[PDB]
């Protein structure tokens, strides 16, 4: 199946370049054009240029020409954007989108990457176990989870059993503390009645900060 | 530029329910060799990437259910669900991709559904953390409708204020609710000094407060 | 204009 498979988070300082990179799987990335778009906020949208993977050649937004920079590595069927000297205004999930020719929607788009533009430098969060118990019960279901504290920039991904435990989890907004650091909370909710034979482990990443935790979450 | 204009920003309606919403340009977004209305519609569901509706105003893409369609010329564009399932939710977007692409800012659709209470748990902080030296509380509201709730936070009965953070999910795609996280942060020397920790929840689904507690060290 | 720039880069 088609894929457009974009790099991790990132975070950099005012002033300095990133490269992110956008790589095509399931299909012939020259056949397809590829757009790179800009998403601000969950309400905004704004495209920075296209790439014809197949030429090299680039077409950009005015209010991008000179800021980003369209490049292709054909053999290992991957995009690159640069953007340069980057304001906090830059701080937005890039992603990039193919397009079969000119008449044509943005048909499949990557998942995005994150960059944080920021004199802030990054912190890495504490896991903690939310432990199931007496308190967090509800007719034959217990909640449990994982707190996520005091990290920066956002975001931070969490699985529950390395993805093969998806139905019933919450894993939320972050919340901005007064320290400008982050936090959240991840939690699902079970059978109270397999606690003892079920093992539930949080995969917690937070890649600006080589954060990389399992922390198993045991009744107590 | 091209400017797009979507209205209305948000709107909310039950599953089963049509909805219209609207995507004006600033001029006129035909092309001209082929005729074709350079519109795009999109789909971004909650933590998802935009999916590709509808083309040329009026086109399906492969792939999307038949009851969503696009329709207008000139400058009025028109995206109709003709019968909203709850997975419908999403911002929905309109692209002209005659000149230097532009979007409009997107209309919100959110599902109503019945009132349903939420489900309420709480987390004394895990011994790790207090090795360290703070104390965080968590109050989980779980899967309840509609999202106004309040917590209030009570440590031997008295009202905390001040020390609490709280955050509410995106509406869920399946059963239309929300949840609800708050932690209450205390250091640990306080956090010892007390031994009923409560969070009292309000929600239109509970004819009172519902609290939770634990007493520390038990 | 702009709308050029996309026929010629498209073609």
């Amino acid at each position: 199946e088609v894929q457009l498979q974009q790099s991790g988070p990132v975070l950099v300082k005012p002033g300095a370049s990133v490269r992110m990179s956008c790589k095509a799987s399931g299909y012939t990335i020259t056949d397809y054009y590829l757009n790179w778009v800009k998403q601000s906020h969950g309400k905004s949208l704004e495209w920075l240029g296209v790439l014809n993977p197949y030429s090299g050649g680039s077409l950009y937004s005015q209010t991008f020409k000179g800021k980003a920079t369209l490049t292709v590595d054909r053999s290992s069927s991957t995009a690159y954007l640069e953007l340069n000297s980057l304001t906090s205004e830059d701080s937005a999930v890039y992603y990039c989108a193919r397009q079969l020719g000119r008449g044509n929607g943005l048909d499949y788009w990557g998942q995005g990457t994150s960059v944080t533009v920021s004199s802030v430098s990054t912190k890495g969060p504490s896991v903690f176990p939310l432990a199931p118990s007496s308190k967090s019960t509800s007719g034959g279901t217990a909640a449990l989870g994982c707190l996520v504290k005091d990290y920066f920039p956002e975001p931070v991904t969490v699985s529950w059993n390395s993805g093969a435990l998806t139905s019933g989890v919450h894993t939320f907004p972050a919340v901005l503390q007064s320290s400008g650091l982050y936090s959240l909370s991840s939690v699902v909710t079970v059978p109270s009645s397999s606690l003892g034979t079920q093992t539930y482990i949080c995969n917690v990443n937070h890649k600006p900060s080589n954060t990389k935790v399992d922390k198993r979450v045991e009744p107590k | 530029n091209i400017m797009m204009t979507q209205s209305p920003s948000s709107l909310a309606v039950s599953a089963g329910e049509k909805v219209t919403m609207s995507c004006k340009s600033s001029q006129s977004v035909l092309h001209s060799s082929d005729q074709k209305n350079y519109l795009a519609w999109y789909q971004q569901k909650p933590g998802q990437s935009p999916k590709l509706l509808i083309y040329w105003a009026s086109t399906r893409e492969s792939g999307v259910p038949d009851r969503f369609t696009g329709s207008g010329s000139g400058t009025d564009f028109t995206l109709t669900i003709s019968s909203v399932q709850a997975e419908d939710l999403a911002v929905y977007f309109c692209h002209q991709y005659l000149s230097s692409y532009t979007f409009g800012g997107g209309t919100k659709l959110e599902i109503k559904r019945t009132v349903a209470a939420p489900s309420v748990f709480i987390f004394p902080p895990s011994d790790e953390q207090l090795k360290s030296g703070t104390a965080s509380v968590v109050c989980l509201l779980n899967n309840f409708y509609p999202r106004e709730a309040k917590v209030q936070w009570k440590v031997d009965n008295a009202l905390q204020s001040g020390n609490s953070q709280e955050s509410v999910t995106e509406q869920d795609s399946k059963d239309s609710t929300y949840s609800l996280s708050s932690t209450l942060t205390l250091s640990k020397a306080d956090y010892e000094k007390h031994k009923v920790y409560a969070c009292e929840v309000t929600h239109q689904g509970l004819s009172s407060p519902v609290t939770k507690s634990f007493n520390r060290g038990e | 204009d702009f709308k050029d720039e996309l026929e010629e880069f498209f073609k």
